[PDB]
């Protein structure tokens, strides 16, 4: 602990270039573990990381016909949402939702989620106490009055306090080496003259996981928070995870700086130095 | 491949309008069209669309199999792959067959449903279709019986996908794309899972030949809208100091009633129970 | 409508004349439309793989389109991206030290 | 394992 696994699905529109297309994946913490996508001949609910991959075919076959149900409901929910905002059959639309569940240390429940977007924008939220529902507009008032109608809310409290977690922890089990083995990072610092008065001093973190990570750079302690260019975290490709951190210095006082890294996969954090 | 589509609809009455379009290399510019045997013969003697092909008005000659081509120089003939097929059938040829459904239109959530198809004339074909933009039709033989053919579609699970209009049609046997008039429309009802409301009278369901008599239908759903049915109308909910929703139907025969919600006409809650008057 | 950032670099530190990854790594974009081409002197590399669409709590998209390459001096490597927020596609050069 | 909860719009 602690750990997470969430869903998350794409269902796009599309007139004239194609089929409506609804996407899913499925993520433990940051590692991917399985997809669907219905633009493929016979689609089918398919692993991507080799610990799944040894589920039987009872799992397989469940998670497909959820999933293409997931999909004809989703098509749906598009064409009423054309009527909700009275919108053109002809534009491209997109509904996009989160949902799962965080546990802790002994896998016992966290935290609940789904969240539903449409447009890129928040369309409708299932509350904290997983009993009520947060609207952010009238279209999404209309949901949120059908959901009640249906009650919702109480299957989506059962599907999370229960499957959900269990399967977690099913899930942090079958791959225990890959995902409760945090990967420090390989860490070094490199030099970039800009000026012949000014240089960059660039913090690199390489191969660490999961992808949490902590870089700051100090000046005799103080951390240049404001003037620090921190780029997003980044996927190696091998599931792990690459980060820097550079400060603009100026010449000559390259001893003043540190970078300080933090990651669960370090039993102390570091210190780097340029030399 | 490129991406073929006809808009609004592949299925269209003769004096209609429908649009293809093919979508090739994030472009509509510039295709060749093919019906479904003289493949790799263009027809208008090779024409070529620097424009989606709009036909209207509508006749029979449009009716047919249809692939497209795009346009793709530095290749191994100047021409893509071949599309995905769409079949343009034109409706309005033939007398239009009966509809009907078994046991009835408001079908139960997860439920199925049987959506009978016949006609006097011997069709060769029944084919299902759901009222909608971009929607494929169902085709089913017809089985010949007693001087009349008919066809059994099987609708279910029923969700609200598969809610709506349906009107079915009949093709004979030399003119597979030219199908007949459509049938009366029926409206497939998904009821549930929402929670059933009240059904109460005012004042009271005992009536004679003077008097008024009101059904009211009542919820502590936000039903936007109910429907008032009876065994062989719609009002608009009202909300009341006691935070319930409410209709009042100002009228014998078994009456029940279900909620709605609004932009959703296909889809009501479990009934009410039923009441008498 | 939101414009995807993008990164170009490897998977392992570059040295010329070893194998490696290289990564164009596509985020914070929205619609989901989007055309990603990975170019070796300015022609695109077939054998391009990329990860499922996936996307942020802030509910913009990010992609991973990645192939298998040797880093020399004399090739140069870029990533081409082209998307509907974007009226030009933009080139993102590869730079080892990036 | 993903949901079985239809969320109908
Ligand atoms: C349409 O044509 C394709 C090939 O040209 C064929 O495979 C398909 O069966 C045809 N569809 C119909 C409904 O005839
Ligand atoms: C077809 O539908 C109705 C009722 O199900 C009826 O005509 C007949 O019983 C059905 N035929 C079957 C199920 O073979
Ligand atoms: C709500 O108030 C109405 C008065 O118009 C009454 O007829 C109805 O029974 C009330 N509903 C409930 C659940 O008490």
């Amino acid at each position: 602990g602690s750990h997470s696994m969430r869903y998350f699905y794409t269902a796009m529109s599309r007139p004239g270039r194609g089929e409506p297309r609804f996407i899913a994946v499925g993520y433990v913490d940051d590692t991917q573990f399985v997809r669907f996508d219905s633009d493929a001949a016979s689609p089918r609910m398919a692993p991507r990381a080799p610990w799944i991959e040894q589920e039987g075919p009872e799992y397989w076959d469940g998670e497909t016909r959820n999933m293409k149900a997931s999909a004809q409901t989703y098509r749906e929910n598009l064409r009423i949402a054309l009527r909700y905002y009275n919108q053109s059959e002809a534009g491209s639309h997109i509904i996009q939702v989160m949902y799962g569940c965080d546990v802790g240390p002994d896998g016992r429940l966290l935290r609940g989620h789904d969240q539903s977007a449409y447009d890129g924008k928040d369309y409708i939220a299932l509350n904290e106490d997983l009993s009520s529902w947060t609207a952010a507009d009238t279209a999404a008032q209309i949901t949120q009055r059908k959901w009640e109608a249906a009650r919702v809310a109480e299957q989506l409290r059962a599907y999370l306090e229960g499957l959900c977690v269990e399967w977690l922890r099913r899930y942090l089990e079958n791959g225990k080496e890959t995902l409760q083995r945090a990967d420090p990072p390989k860490t070094h610092v490199t030099h970039h003259p800009i000026s012949d008065h000014e240089a960059t001093l660039r913090c690199w973190a390489l191969g660490f996981y999961p992808a949490e990570i902590t870089l700051t750079w100090q000046r005799d302690g103080e951390d240049q928070t404001q003037d620090t260019e921190l780029v997003e975290t980044r996927p190696a490709g091998d599931r792990t995870f690459q980060k820097w951190a550079a400060v603009v210095v100026p010449s000559g006082e390259e001893q003043r700086y540190t970078c300080h890294v933090q990651h669960e996969g370090l039993p102390k954090p570091l210190t780097l130095r340029w030399e | 491949k490129p991406f073929l589509s006809a808009w609004p609809s592949a299925v269209v009455p003769r004096g209609g309008h429908v649009t293809l379009r093919c979508h090739y290399r994030h472009r509509f510019n510039n295709f060749m069209l093919y019906k479904e045997d003289r493949i790799h013969v263009p027809i208008f003697h090779g024409r070529l669309f620097q424009e989606s092909f709009n036909m209207s008005p509508v006749t029979t000659a449009h009716a047919g199999n249809y692939t497209c081509r795009g346009s793709h120089p530095h290749s191994p003939t100047g021409w893509s792959a071949p599309s995905n097929p769409v079949v343009i059938m034109v409706t309005g040829n033939h007398r239009k067959p009966s509809l009907l459904a078994h046991p009835g239109p408001l079908v139960k959530s997860g439920e199925r449903v049987i959506l009978q198809c016949w006609s006097d004339i011997m069709f060769e074909h029944f084919f299902l279709h759901k009222e909608g933009i971009s929607k494929d039709p169902s085709r089913l033989v017809g089985q010949i019986h007693d001087g009349v053919s008919k066809a059994n579609f099987s609708i279910g699970p029923m969700m609200l996908a598969l809610a709506g209009t349906y009107r079915c049609y009949g093709s004979v046997t030399h003119t597979p794309y030219q199908l007949s008039a459509p049938s009366d429309p029926l409206d497939i009802v998904v009821t549930g899972p929402y929670e059933k409301p009240s059904l109460s009278a005012q004042p009271g369901p005992k009536v004679q030949a003077g008097e008024s008599v009101t059904l009211s239908c009542s919820s502590r759903s936000s039903y936007d809208m109910y429907h008032l049915s009876r065994e062989g109308r719609r009002l608009p909910a009202v909300r009341k100091v006691n935070r319930t929703f409410q209709a009042d139907f100002p009228l014998g025969g078994t009456y029940r009633c279900f909620g709605s919600f609004r932009h959703s006409p296909y889809e009501w809650s479990d009934p009410s129970d039923p009441l008498l008057v | 409508q939101r414009t995807p950032k993008i990164q170009v670099y490897s998977r392992h530190p570059a040295e010329n004349g070893k194998s490696n990854f290289l990564n164009c790594y596509v985020s914070g974009f929205h619609p989901s439309d989007i055309e990603v081409d990975l170019l070796k002197n300015g022609e695109r590399i077939e054998k391009v793989e990329h990860s499922d669409l996936s996307f942020s709590k802030d509910w913009s998209f990010y992609l991973l389109y990645y192939t298998e390459f040797t880093p020399t001096e004399k090739d140069e490597y870029a990533c081409r991206v082209n998307h509907v927020t974007l009226s030009q596609p933009k080139i993102v050069k590869w730079d080892r030290d990036m | 394992l993903s949901s079985p909860v239809t969320k109908s719009f």
